[PDB]
RNA sequence: GUAUCUAGGACUACCAUGGUUGCAACGGGUAACGGGGAAUCAGGGUUCGAUUCCGGAGAGGGAGCCUGAGAAACGGCUACCACAUCUAAGGAAGGCAGCAGGCGCGUAAAUUACCCACUCCCAGCUCGGGGAGGUAGUGACGAAAAAUAACAAUACAGGACUCAUAUCCGAGGCCCUGUAAUUGGAAUGAGUACACUUUAAAUCCUUUAACAAGGACCAAUUGGAGGGCAAGUCUGGUGCCAGCAGCCGCGGUAAUUCCAGCUCCAAUAGCGUAUAUUAAAGUUGUUGCGGUUAAAACGUUCGUAGUUGAACUUGUGCUUCAUACGUAUGUAAGCGUAUUACCGGCCGGUACUAUUACUUUGAACAAAUUAGAGUGCUUAAAGCAGGCUUCAAAUGCCUGAAUAUUCUGUGCAUGGGAUAAUGAAAUAAGACCUCUGUUCUGCUUUCAUUGGUUUUCAGAUCAAGAGGUAAUGAUUAAUAGAAGCAGUUUGGGGGCAUUAGUAUUACGACGCGAGAGGUGAAAUUCUUGGACCGUCGUAAGACUAACUUAAGCGAAAGCAUUUGCCAAAGAUGUUUUCAUUAAUCAAGAACGAAAGUUAGAGGUUCGAAGGCGAUCAGAUACCGCCCUAGUUCUAACCAUAAACGAUGCCAGCUAGCAAUUGGGUGUAGCUACUUUUAUGGCUCUCUCAGUCGCUUCCGGGAAACCAAAGCUUUUUGGGCUCCGGGGGAAGUAUGGUUGCAAAGCUGAAACUUAAAGGAAUUGACGGAAGGGCACC
RNA sequence: CAAAAGUUGACCGAACUUGAUUAUUUAGAGGAAGUAAAAGUCGUAACAAGGUUUCCGUAGGUGAACCUGCGGAAGGAUCAUUA
């Protein structure tokens, strides 16, 4: 059963990245998917991208660019305080200098290098660089 | 692919590796603990022991000599053991039936080079320190 | 993917988007609450009132023209099954090969179906009972069970 | 109820049948005192904690009990057991797991010293007491600091150097560098000891007058020199001996490993050896392993436990300022309004609130340890002291004795509402802020004191209206799932009935003749007049050819004559229904080729075993003949296979091209003739569900390869389950459990060992094909 | 008045005979395996078409490796055309 809805739109980002295609069609488009492509959305590691809606779920159309490397997912969403959060930007985020690790704290989705500044923490969702 | 991986499966995760440490061939030796079963001394480092024979263990192949050793009894359990004297001679000092502190092989239980099956080492016989006495760096006790 | 039967097929009906359409419908919402009443009293199950509003008359989809589905409205008037039309025919194929069986000995493909479709009912038989459509201490037993079709 | 200080099945009495567990009860093990903490790496971690602090227990064993506020006390008593002592024989007395000792045990642990001066405890007590505590001797467990020379010309050569001269070459050579039992200059403290100091006293250190080095002296060792791995192809000896050696290997008569000698290297008051442990070890792996072939996916599917489950339910706008710099935007408020009832001067204090998980900030909680800021103990490990115009008077205030983490974790406060579960209004609650009751339950004040009589009030709760404006209340129908359907079907799917087909054996007859069968060659074996052959005929049991496929169907095992029946199923078609019903699964359950077993039938061919005939050096084999159990059908058992795709399952993605089974769809195709037609066929076009091949990665891999064995990325993450940890021993031994039994599932270790294994290259134009030569 | 030795009975209950079970260690005629393994005897099973392709399940038999039967597989000596 399709069970990780988030993680399937960030194999079909990456996956129809490597083979440098430059628009992508996500289904079923949850409202975690359009925060976390938002917050990609921010650093321009992505197109605009259009909501083609049904009443049914929702299907989304990216539009890539080819800035990004990698957005993965971090099943099961590991409760994240904001000691050991430096801990996974070792892991994950391949220098100290990019890369960013997007969280859902309760203040809103937002990345790493956000939630590090409001102090906020919460729990893990997914990567990019 | 495999492991359990959701967020509430930490039972799992201990339950399987407290049964496949089991296959830890040397974690099996905080398991079963055979060392007051198998081990000649019951798990000690050295030990102590009064000498029976002398046992000149040939060398196994492809190395031909004749490896001069000692097979002692203990005082500690009443087990046996071949043990081995080193460095040429020193057969010459062991007197026989008079007691020996035998010691560990350094393999941690095997046989180390051509002795086959011999797990032991004389480190002091009759209380003089066999490595001060092929310099003769201490008298040998002869009366 | 064809949860007892390893086939891994899709095929569906599929609404359009429009819910609202057609406005040259000449049926309104106030007959087919007749209708429904008309046909589900000669026991007819909620599907195969569907495809016969569906053909005949006919209207596309009931939800569309009625603020109410086609199951919603006949417990409405007072039509409701004792035993819902998806337990209905699979307790009805249940006690066919419970039949065939009792004659037909030897035949372990039947055996072997009727804990497939034994087994469909205890998993829908379970979930009539947290949503509470039938009552609990409700076990379907396979003995007394042929004389809840006819 | 009794007992206790007290709750309490603590115990008695009656009465109830409860409690507990796959979320591991119960039993077993422990070389188990629990914690603080210790060891060790970057993280994550493993391992340890008898041991100074806290809590607990015990004083040879078990039991008992007095005094007391407090003891089930043992430097109290009472038994008994064990051990043991003095005994004049009647009796009496024993308890070092307090200190220092002694015996034992063992690889393994200090002196029968001094003192209450310190810390503090105790009594009647300022004083007494205190082998607590402190001092000392012992003490390479450990940790820190640091002595073995320093300097000088010649020296003896290297080198620059000035320069001759230059593939050479020397001298003015010289900052240098060494060698110099050459020469010195000797610089100092281990010694050394007056006397000091320290101390309860004494010692140790620190001060210290005197005393103290040409090395021979005040004199470093311990391991090694094949590789790993730092450093001799040095000499002699020994010649598969002695030995070395963790591993791989040296020695078999020129040893880079042995015994040495010279040398040399590594650390150095330290070094080797053993067992243990940790890191190396992504070889226990949550981060982070592996399972096609190296070890490793259950035979199959069903399925509770468990784990894991799609989407949707207040979000940016609009205006301003604070605000980065025309602009920007990160700002608060106004405004699509419970931005919340009140009184206060936008402002206090109040009236007043769906949770949980997670998260923010707090509280709470011993130090020691650890992290650590402060501090020149001569430095340092430590310690918690210590600074200071005071220079000539000290009065000279304080820094201090922080701060967070192992006191993790639970638990308790508070901010947030993303994520995540739960929760409402459908056999009935949509409300009314409410004058409110058309219930009545009342309940305390004034009737100075107090009530019989009843109203206000009704603090109230529950009936309660038809004080019912009510948008009145039911999210979408997942390319999730189940269900339905002129449906149209399709298929060696399943069961039973029905029958067919040649053929094989047998038997009959008819005819013809003597050889027939079999092999590499025979023989066993069959047959005179009739085998084999021919022929027609009868009986039987078995098997379903050809069609036959990279074709289908099935959960896997498996599945082929016709037909009738019988329930079943995938796919497609579907503006049908239901609305998360799902995924995967320990236990459990059904099915399971062949062989085998129990009973009943049948019994053609084949045929384990058996007996022959050969073959062979032998042949209990291959080949040849005979056949028996078996093969076959119903009734059960067995539960395995190279049960293989050596590839679990559900989901999504990432590319062509060719076929190809179903179903759908368009011919702007042919063709059939029933007719130009229409049903049927074919071709063309598209689409599902696929399957099989190739082509390639422009993905992975050790490769062979794989469109999944890919997206396993750079320390990676769609869920879920089963499994592997060098090779053997060994699927063995033993226990449990199933079977009529064969056997099946569970399932070790002692011991042994350094390789065993995977894939691929190059070696046989060495007993394999296809070539091509010559009279060794 | 108080009170000893004695004493009745309940209780706590050492201890010792028994009966049992548990966890461990051990002796044993005989028997049957494993490993050492190097040099013995007999055969030649496997690796080449290892001279009967190899293996798997089961069943019987044999001095021994092994052989045979029924059903699998290729890890084969065939990825197969050849109308």
């Amino acid at each position: 059963v399709r069970m990780n809805v988030l993680a399937d739109a960030l194999k079909c980002i990456n996956n129809a990245e490597k083979r440098g295609k430059r628009q992508v069609l996500l289904r079923p488009c949850s409202k975690v998917i359009i925060k976390f492509l938002t917050v990609m959305m921010k650093h321009g590691y992505i197109g605009e991208f259009e909501i083609v809606d049904d009443h049914r779920s929702g299907k989304i159309v990216v539009n890539l660019t080819g800035r990004l490397n990698k957005c993965g997912v971090i099943s099961p969403r590991f409760d994240v305080p904001i000691n050991d959060i430096e801990k996974w930007t070792n892991n994950l985020l391949p220098s100290r200098q990019f890369g960013y690790v997007v969280l859902t704290t309760s203040g809103g989705i937002m990345d790493h290098e956000e939630a590090r500044r409001k102090h906020l923490g919460g729990k893990i969702l997914g990567f990019f660089f | 692919m495999g492991k359990p991986r959701g967020l509430r499966t930490a039972r799992k995760h201990v339950n399987h590796r407290r049964d496949q440490r089991w296959a830890d061939k040397d974690y099996k030796k905080a398991h079963l603990g055979t060392r007051w079963k198998a081990n000649p001394f019951g798990g000690a480092s050295h030990a102590k022991g009064i000498v029976l024979e002398k046992v000149g263990v040939e060398a196994k192949q492809p190395n031909s000599a004749i490896r001069k050793c000692v097979r002692v009894q203990l005082i500690k359990n009443g087990k046996k053991i071949t043990a081995f004297v080193p460095r040429d001679g020193s057969l010459n000092y062991i007197e026989e039936n008079d007691e020996v502190l035998v010691a560990g092989f350094g393999r941690k239980g095997h046989a180390v080079g051509d002795i086959p099956g011999v797990r032991f080492k004389v480190v002091k016989v009759a209380n003089v320190s066999l490595l001060a006495l092929y310099k003769e760096k201490k008298e040998r006790p002869r009366s | 993917g064809r949860m007892h039967a390893p086939g891994k097929g899709i095929s569906q009906s599929a609404l359009p988007y429009r819910r609202t359409v057609p406005s040259w419908l000449k049926l309104n919402a106030d007959d087919v609450k007749e209708q429904i009443k008309k046909l589900g009293k000669k026991g007819l199950t909620p599907s195969k009132i569907g495809i016969i509003l569906r053909d005949s008359h006919g209207v596309a989809q009931v939800r569309f023209v009625n603020g109410n589905k086609i199951l919603r409205i006949m417990k409405s008037v007072g039509l409701k099954p004792d035993i819902p039309e998806d337990l209905y025919h699979m307790i009805k194929k249940a006690v066919a090969i419970r039949k065939h069986l009792e004659r037909n000995r030897k035949d372990k493909d039947g055996k072997f179906r009727l804990i497939l479709v034994e087994s469909r009912i205890h998993r829908l038989a379970r979930y009539y009972k947290t949503k509470s459509v039938l009552p609990p201490n409700w076990k379907y037993e396979s003995s007394t069970a042929s004389a809840l079709v006819a």
